[PDB]
């Protein structure tokens, strides 16, 4: 009851859940010690946090922070430190423990000594393109973020199919404007315009035959996150697989 | 088998001077300051052999000569050719294409209206322009003396509405450029702007509504245009509706003073009335400035 | 127009809108008319002066009524010699009940009347001594204006020096804040995802209350989100405030606050009170 603490956990896409703990001197404790300190004419407190650490599991391992941290001391403040946990594909929820050491130094070198230790579970409170029909999956083997200029470049698809008939699909980019509140109308027009002529495929209408190298050239500068022009058509039972993957900046 | 025509808007600064069209188009842009960018259109046509041996397939335009490609046996290889636009006011595209004979009556009650005839004349005479300069002069790699030419007349089939927009700007409704004084202006300064407007020969199509409404939109160079409250942004006198008229060389000159940042692009929009969904032309001249 | 008071500082209002070439506006609350003024601060701090404006205007009803009078029934001076110079006030009393359609007058039409009465107006003109040399013109003009539409051209040609412009005014006292601050921070982003190429905003805004605080929002990122945790070091210059954040994260919500209105305040150091918090993440 001197510094209220909370922990926030987020799930990054790079298979590393990041959990950040936040500490803040609570206002009720602030006024509680503040009137008794201002009786002796003190305006700013001094809670010296000298040893803050987090532990892992039933065997105690000290996972470090993401940056440096000295031994600080301040009043009426808040500070947050972020550790990087490991992403779990199973349903084993990791339970961690944190500990601090607040030295509540009253003045003229007459200090008290306080320590605290919480322990709880680091929950989070709740791409590979796959089709809807068959076993056919898509994933770009080369790193989906890429930094290019407006020059010629290459990109690499990959197909994991049912081995019964691996062939009979075609790719094409469809360089035409999709046929569409004037402000939202023109915003959707600018999205559909810079999609339809931003990059151009240097081999479209292209029969596939488990790799498939397909080659572009990029014209217009900008970050094309989930570049969604190219559209792999499946010949038999005529439907379309969108490929919402890959993101190329062109600067 | 197929063909498509796409324009370009980036300037293509150098060290990308290895790709065959880029040096020619940037050479024409580089000197001759009236020979500007933003109006070049690339045509994308795909050569595909049905043979057993490789070919070389050099493409000659009226002055553009491409590199030496290599199509092996059954593949496509999209050879990208630059071409400028064709000016509507300099030319005439509303005359009937002639027949060869003068003998037959040819069912002289022709079953066509006015506007269907005129769009048929446009669709024919645009490919009449783009065929009468295009060539190719091929050779086999393993035989080297079997060099022949090709035609294009039995290959290009027809156009659609997208090709006649992209090749011919006379199909559009207005012709606009922009004039800006200083593209590197400091923030405490107000700069006059200019929007020239020059209507088309498709102004005959409506003939009744003698006003159209030039909207103004503003977008951060990245994405996601700014709502017209324009705080932290361009501080602007007047309002962005600015009525213009048919058959007029009007100039809706405005003023613009920045607040925070640099990367701004300016463009227009034509909407034919003031209500929703009256829109006709999403005009896209889209010039840029900076504020340090 | 805009006018500067008698205190007479170096206020440089570069903004001054003159609608010389257009005699046109509309205020039907569909689009948004914004006027703006690029003023300057004084030679020192100056927080309470008085500004008064000058809007000339008209209303569009008597704009189209002036157009209809000057080019529908009194175009030439031949009819203006006799047929309307003896019944001008009667023409105004007839014109005041015209009630032209101002709902389709902003969409491809101008000077177009609504469905108002035109039957008993002929009987009302016939009741007085109105001669047929004017009763033909005053009926034919209303019959023409019952279904006609003009354009934006030849509107200023009727509006030119034929309208009393009510040059109204207002009062704008150029309101000010209370607690001046001057801070500058610096960041160093420990990258979770490599860089998301964020777009920046160096704010300048002051909080004006008592027992209050200054709350800041981080920069805006537009690539792959939820990441790029930015570390920071304060160097909170020229004051002694209270800080309430350390080594935040540039995702969905960070809100790196700074409790300001507690101790070590100052006066109005400028036109308003300021806090020119310029972060610099290099």
């Amino acid at each position: 009851l001197l510094n209220m603490r909370l922990r926030n956990i987020s799930l990054k896409s790079e298979h590393c859940i990041l959990s950040s703990l936040d500490f803040q001197t609570s206002k009720a404790s602030e006024q509680l010690t503040k009137k008794f300190i201002y009786p002796q004419e003190h305006n700013s407190f001094l809670k010296l946090n000298f040893q803050e650490i987090s532990y892992k599991l039933i065997d105690g391992t000290s996972q470090i922070e993401l940056d440096p941290i000295c031994p600080l001391k301040v009043p009426l403040t808040a500070f947050s430190y972020d550790s990087i946990s490991a992403t779990f594909k199973l349903v084993l929820l990791p339970k961690s423990t944190q500990p601090h050491r607040v030295k509540i130094t009253l003045a003229y070198e007459l200090e008290l000594h306080p320590n605290l230790k919480l322990p709880v579970r680091t929950s989070w409170e709740t791409s590979l393109v796959n089709s809807k029909l068959s076993n056919v999956k898509f994933k770009f083997i080369n790193s989906n973020i890429k930094v290019i200029k407006g020059e010629k470049f290459t990109m690499r698809l990959q197909i994991i199919n049912s081995s019964s008939s691996p062939l009979d699909l075609v790719v094409y980019y469809n360089n035409t404007i999709n046929p569409i509140t004037l402000e939202n109308q023109y915003q959707l027009h600018n999205k559909y315009r810079k999609i339809a002529e931003g990059i151009i495929l240097l081999s479209n209408d292209y029969k596939i035959p488990y790799f498939a190298d397909l080659r572009f050239i990029g014209i217009m500068s900008g970050y094309y996150g989930t570049l969604s022009g190219l559209k792999v058509l499946d010949l038999n039972t005529n439907e379309l697989i969108e490929v919402g993957n890959g993101a190329s900046v062109l600067i | 088998p197929s063909m498509d025509i796409i324009p370009l808007n980036e300037l293509f600064s150098s060290q990308v001077e290895n790709v065959d069209w880029i040096e020619y188009v940037m050479s024409k842009i580089r000197a001759e300051s009236n020979l500007h960018s933003r109006d070049f259109i690339l045509l994308l046509l795909d050569f595909r052999n049905s043979w057993i041996d490789g070919i070389k397939l050099n493409v000659q335009f009226e002055d553009f000569t491409s590199n030496e490609y290599h199509v092996e046996a059954s593949h496509t290889s999209r050879i990208i050719v630059p071409i400028k636009k064709i000016d509507y006011k300099k030319y005439n595209f509303e005359n009937t294409p002639i027949p060869r004979i003068f003998p037959g009556r040819q069912f002289i009650q022709s079953g066509l209206n006015e506007e269907q005839t005129i769009e048929m004349r446009q669709k024919f005479w645009c490919r009449e322009h783009i065929i009468s300069k295009l060539k190719c002069n091929w050779k086999l790699t393993t035989d080297q003396s079997v060099t022949g030419s090709v035609d294009f007349n039995k290959f290009i089939e027809k156009f659609d509405h997208k090709m006649v927009y992209t090749i011919y700007p006379g199909r559009l409704f207005y012709g606009v450029q922009l004039l800006l004084d200083e593209p590197k202006v400091k923030v405490g300064e107000i700069i006059n702007l200019k929007i020239i407007t020059e209507p088309t020969s498709t102004c005959r199509r409506k003939q009744n509504s003698t006003v159209n409404f030039l909207d103004i939109v503003i977008f951060d160079s990245k994405t996601s245009k700014i709502l017209p409250r324009s705080n932290r942004r361009i501080l602007y006198n007047g309002s962005l509706t600015k009525p213009i008229s048919t058959t007029k060389v009007s100039e809706i000159n405005l003023e613009i003073i920045p607040i925070e940042k640099g990367r701004y692009e300016f463009s227009v929009c034509i909407s034919k009335s003031n209500n929703q969904d009256g829109i006709i032309q999403f005009d896209s001249e889209n010039v840029i400035l900076s504020v340090i | 127009e805009l006018s500067a008071p008698d205190t007479r500082n170096d206020y440089n209002i570069r903004g001054d809108y003159i609608a010389t070439t257009p005699a046109l506006i509309t205020f039907d609350g569909n689009e948004s008319f914004i006027n703006c003024y690029e003023i300057t601060a004084n030679n020192n701090f100056d927080s309470k002066d008085i500004f008064n404006l000058k809007v000339r205007y008209n209303t569009l009803k008597e704009q189209l009524d002036c157009f209809i009078t000057d080019a529908v029934l009194i175009e030439g001076d031949v009819e203006w010699f006799i047929l309307f110079e003896k019944w001008k006030t009667f023409w105004e009393l007839e014109i005041l009940k015209k009630l032209k359609y101002d709902y389709d007058a902003f969409k491809e039409n101008r000077i177009i009347r609504l469905l108002k009465t035109s039957i008993d107006l002929n009987k009302t003109k016939s009741k007085i001594r109105n001669l047929c040399i004017e009763k033909a013109v005053l009926d034919k003009i209303l019959i023409c204006l019952n279904k006609v539409s003009r354009g934006i051209a030849v509107c200023n040609t009727d509006m030119d020096e034929y309208v009393r412009n009510l040059v109204p005014k207002q009062l704008t006292v150029p309101v000010q804040l209370p607690g001046f601050e001057q801070f500058f921070h610096v960041q160093f982003e420990q990258m979770e995802t490599s860089h998301d190429a964020l777009h920046d905003t160096i704010a300048t805004i002051g909080n004006s209350l008592s027992y209050t605080v200054i709350v800041e929002n981080l920069s805006g990122q537009w690539g792959q989100d939820v990441i790029d945790d930015g570390g920071y070091i304060f160097e909170i210059l020229s004051s002694n405030e209270w800080l309430i954040h350390g080594q935040k994260r540039c995702a969905i919500k960070e809100k790196r606050k700074e409790f300001e209105v507690h101790l070590i305040p100052l006066k109005k150091g400028y036109l308003n009170f300021p806090r020119v918090e310029i972060t610099n993440i290099n």
